[PDB]
């Protein structure tokens, strides 16, 4: 649902900050 | 169904679990969807699933926080299912653990929970444990009460509460600040090797006692002090759950006769009662040194007592004894015989990548300023081990603390969390700490995969290909060598003028092959010759075996022949003490150890011909002075990192420097850089290296290899036909 | 065992050792096995403690008590016969010795077969190939090798079936096959405990592997076999059998193979002493180690003790010009001494080889030493063909390869030089084969290209040097 999609954007952004 | 093996995670984020794309389609979930994980004792955790290019298809990668919430350990199997109906919450009540908040006071929400939860959209379940780092402390929290149940996602408008006494830790719940695998930086290859040896008999004891195959009983870890020998032993016990019993030399040797032997025996009895168990014996050389080095009754008895206790491990099922020493040959050789301590792992010294990982680990709780560059530090910390990098981070932290504490002047029994949380450690504090730190492994042998790649070597296109045939093919295509009855070469000798890239060639092939590079330089061969200590060659070749796969490079192979007079020489022949030991070790080395020997000489006419016979350095490659197209490539490689102005014509320089070696072109590059630096410094009392700087450099740079020496190499190459 | 006795206190170690002998007598016939004997009764010169001195004396008296303790035999294990109190080895006590040594390629295969009896092996597993690769291993290492290969196979299946219970399913293990990849992995992890030990074994080189030299093959049989196959004729005619022969001639002509092939046909242990070992003793002033080499030859008898590069020291001393001294040196003098003290009744035959006979200490050529000298010339045309066929015996050579024409071209080549051609052509075939996957045989083109680089290593100036020496000897 939409709360999972908002968590998806936040989790993906933190992953990119750690990988970069 | 949907049962996957629990693996280690790369992403430290407590709300993120990694699954390989094919499992996202089997589970019919989208990237970033929220899933539940089913653990043990009717427990579960909620997390967000992301994809990467490293997770194994059949594994789920989760960190320590998630595994503890599920009460599972690495190697177990858990179930994963989507839960697309997860909703947001309005109220979450979080309290700290009593065993982690001590000596520190302040507004826990503003410091820890607010940046953790705010706009993070984390899934939370009732009873979850999670860790928030900051202010140079690692503070773990438990979630006790929420409005929705059993789980929800925190929204930007969710209110976080924290009232009540700290929570007493449960006896079956391990602290997140205990030593685990994520506390170990470099030496990942050794940790993986050890895990394979120990995790199987410790996690699945029913396997070994039910089959005719016996487990490893004793593992000896060796390397310089401060490299993580104890850190690994603790991480293994804490991750598998085996009972950990600590032994150390000083504790046993400080006891009187009749007490030291008794206490050592008790340690083995306690491990058996608590089996599966690991007995870690640190400073083993202090308990059971080589017999030839001791004559006391107490030292002789404790050697015999340890040997009998190690042999008793045939009955003490599921007990593994690990030991730490500085050198595998400092202890009674009996310990290393079949059984007892018959497995060995060389921990070594972290390389530039491992040192960066260690610095990142020991700064997890530290707030770093934007100017801090830990990769730059890792490159400067040559000769340091993990213990020194930990001290380096501590000293940098204390320098930052002093600067602020002397200004705020707040003296009390506890520290304000906000004061530490807003304290940033700058690059100046790390640079200061680097000046104060003193590496403990400065004179130790450096064994690492070289950072030199083929792009760093100009010209020599045919030599690059030849090395790939000599080094990679024998192990990438072994069935063709067997098919045709070919005996792979054990090594190659490079000869030619100095400064033409002979060293880079050996490093670059070691890099592409991801093999450890061991550099032996002229002064080391001369030291062994002059000091009549050629026996040390055996330790060099044995280190190559220990570090395999590796490339063992002997530079300045003629250094001794020249020290003996070179062009005229002395009363003897070509053979000498050190080269003879090198010949002996090569003859006893098999190609199955994946150790490739490379030599280099600037005077092939005085190399003991024995080294060129079949079975030794039978291949010979000539490295000439670079031609015009190569000299341009060399200039570009040497200037790859320099701010060269667009007006610099590197092709014109290559045309002028007709007789120059690669090293001579480097002098031009560095001399021009020096001139640019001088002008830049003067302008403050410039943004790029200008044509004028290279033109002035050409006024001093000269070829180091004369035509008389070029013919010497050509005549040798002609002799080889 | 040493650790069990030495871990005890003064008054307990001696008592427990005495009890062991009393128990064996009560249960006679009995065998007392003392492992790590060097830990109980080391050479006296190496210890001064009262406990170590007493336990040496106590063991000596208990061994002497075996005159009354009927039917009790005491066996002991040590690493070296000279690491223990020499008194133990005097008449009586421990007056019999057996040298166990290190298993050879055949023995290693047998050990691998023994420690896999319970293992299910896949069709791709080749234990003979493993036995040939496990150089320097002892039985303890091959046992660990099989264990590691088993565990790698087990992990691969156990992580997939996920069956966790108190007992193991017999069907699961019974259907688990250990593949060659698991043995190869285990070989990479295994680390031999005897890597630097002296290798003493019957060589796999046979006469079929040596091209040419038909007359030398016959001569060596007369020198090595006749003194033991027909000893009654040597006594009848008052003949003193030769104790050894020196090979001389150009390098790479088969001098080493000749020594191995005769050792093989005679089923005798071959002991190889290479140039670097003679130089190591000279450089380090440790020529005393020659006594242990000749003593090993006695222990391993019947055997052939081969001293390669006998001139290695003479060359290290300047060779063509030399230094201020004469032909004699530290290492050769110890070799001369040991040969003089060696009897032909031990069935130990000494063979030397040199590439520079003009600088060999003439003492080694006197009666009683290496009095026989055999010249090994460069191979002639018919021999070079035989050499090519021998070197290519295991290679997939195409039918279009004309080895007789190749032998005609390589007129001045040594046997080692013909091998370089064979291996260089193989390398070219391998390179092409690997490229075809990114070929089934070695084609004429590969040998023709090899001839572009292969050269004779022995010049005419060096051939005459050997001819002049051979002419002097008639
Ligand atoms: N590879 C490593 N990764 C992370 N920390 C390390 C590593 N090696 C050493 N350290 C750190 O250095 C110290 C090593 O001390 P310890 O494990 O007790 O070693 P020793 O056995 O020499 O006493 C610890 O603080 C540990 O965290
Ligand atoms: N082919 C080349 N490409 C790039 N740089 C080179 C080349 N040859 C020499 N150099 C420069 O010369 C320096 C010395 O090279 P090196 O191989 O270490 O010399 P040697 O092998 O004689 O010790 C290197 O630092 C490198 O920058
Ligand atoms: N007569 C021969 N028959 C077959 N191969 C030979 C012969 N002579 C030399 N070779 C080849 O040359 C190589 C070196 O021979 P070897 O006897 O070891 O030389 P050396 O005795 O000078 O050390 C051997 O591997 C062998 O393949």
């Amino acid at each position: 649902t939409n709360e999972a999609q908002m968590a998806a954007a936040a989790a993906l952004a933190r992953l990119e900050q750690k990988q970069s | 169904p949907n049962r996957l093996i629990v693996d280690e995670a790369i992403n430290e984020d407590n709300s993120v679990v990694s699954l390989s794309q094919p499992k996202m389609d089997e589970l019919q979930l989208f990237r970033g969807d929220t899933v539940l994980l089913k653990g043990k004792k009717r427990r579960e955790a909620v997390c967000i699933v992301l994809s990467d290019d490293t997770c194994s298809d059949e594994k789920i990668r989760m960190n320590r926080v998630v595994r503890n919430n599920l009460r599972v350990r690495l190697g177990d199997v858990i179930s994963i299912q989507p839960c697309p109906d997860v909703k947001y919450g309005k109220r979450i009540h979080v309290l700290p653990i009593d065993d982690t908040v001590e000596g520190i006071t302040g507004n826990l929400f503003e410091v820890y929970l607010k940046p953790y939860f705010l706009e993070a959209y984390r899934p939370i379940r009732k009873g979850d444990i999670f860790l928030v780092r900051g202010g140079m402390r690692a503070v773990e929290f438990k979630v006790v009460e929420t409005d929705p149940s059993p789980y929800c996602i925190v929204a930007p408008d969710t209110v976080i509460h924290c009232e009540g006494e700290p929570i007493k830790r449960e006896d079956e719940e391990e602290s997140l600040n205990e030593v685990g695998y994520d506390d170990i930086g470099g030496c990942r290859k050794q940790l993986a090797q050890i895990k394979e040896m120990v995790e199987l008999p410790l996690r699945h004891p029913a396997l070994f006692k039910a089959i005719g195959v016996k487990p490893p009983r004793g593992i000896l870890l060796y390397g310089p002090p401060g490299t993580g020998k104890t850190l690994i032993a603790r991480a293994v016990a804490n991750e598998t759950g085996a009972f950990f019993f600590l032994i150390n030399g000083p504790e046993i040797m400080s006891k009187l006769a009749g007490e030291s032997e008794s206490n050592l025996r008790k340690a083995f009895e306690e491990a058996e009662k608590n089996a599966p168990a690991i007995i870690f014996i640190d400073e083993l050389d202090a308990i059971a040194p080589k017999r030839e080095k001791t004559h006391g009754e107490v030292e002789r008895r404790i050697v015999s007592q340890l040997l009998t206790l190690m042999d008793g491990l045939k009955q003490r099922a599921h007990v593994i004894v690990m030991a730490a020493t500085n050198r595998p040959n400092s202890i009674d050789p009996a310990l290393r015989r079949f059984g007892r301590f018959d497995r060995e792992v060389d921990i070594g010294i972290p390389d530039a990548t491992g040192r960066l990982e260690i610095l990142q680990i020991h700064t997890k709780n530290m707030k770093l300023a934007d100017d801090v560059d830990l990769e730059q530090v890792a490159n400067e910390t040559h000769g340091h081990v993990g213990a020194d990098l930990a001290a380096l981070c501590s000293e940098a932290a204390l320098q930052a603390i002093r600067k602020k504490m002397d200004l705020i002047d707040l003296e009390d029994e506890t520290i304000d969390a906000e004061v530490m949380n807003s304290l940033a450690v700058t690059m100046d504090d790390f640079r200061w700490a680097l000046s104060q730190s003193n590496p403990s492994a400065l004179r130790e042998t450096v064994v690492e995969v070289p950072q030199v790649t083929w792009e760093d070597i100009g010209g020599l296109e045919d030599v690059k290909r030849e090395l790939q045939e000599l080094v990679q093919y024998p192990v990438e295509h072994p069935d063709k060598f067997l098919k045709f009855g070919m005996t792979p070469s054990k090594g190659v000798l490079f000869y030619g003028p100095p400064g033409c890239g002979k060293t880079l060639l050996a490093k670059a092939i070691a890099n592409e092959c991801q093999a450890n590079f061991i550099s032996i330089k002229g002064p080391e061969l001369l030291t062994m010759w002059f000091g009549e200590s050629e026996a040390n060659v055996r330790e060099i070749f044995d280190k190559a075996r220990q570090a395999a796969p590796c490339v063992l490079f002997f530079d300045e192979l003629d250094s001794i022949a020249k020290a003996r007079g070179g062009n005229i020489g002395d009363g003897g022949g070509a053979a000498d003490r050190v080269i003879n030991q090198i010949l002996t070790e090569m003859d006893g080395m098999s190609t199955k150890k994946n150790v490739f020997i490379i030599g280099a000489t600037n005077r092939p006419d005085i190399i003991d011909p024995a080294i060129l016979r079949p079975g030794r350095l039978d291949q010979l490659i000539y490295i000439p002075l670079p031609d015009e197209k190569s000299r341009v490539a060399i200039l570009k490689a040497n200037l790859r990192k320099s701010p060269v102005a667009k007006d610099v014509d590197l092709e014109f320089l290559a045309k002028m420097t007709n007789g120059f070696s690669g090293a001579d072109l480097t002098e031009i590059c560095q001399r021009a850089c020096k001139l640019a630096i001088r002008e830049s410094i003067e302008s403050e009392i410039v943004p790029e290296i200008r044509r004028d700087h290279f033109e002035e450099a050409m006024r001093f740079a000269r070829r180091s290899v004369s035509d008389n020496d070029i013919r010497k190499y050509e005549m040798f190459a002609q002799t080889l036909q």
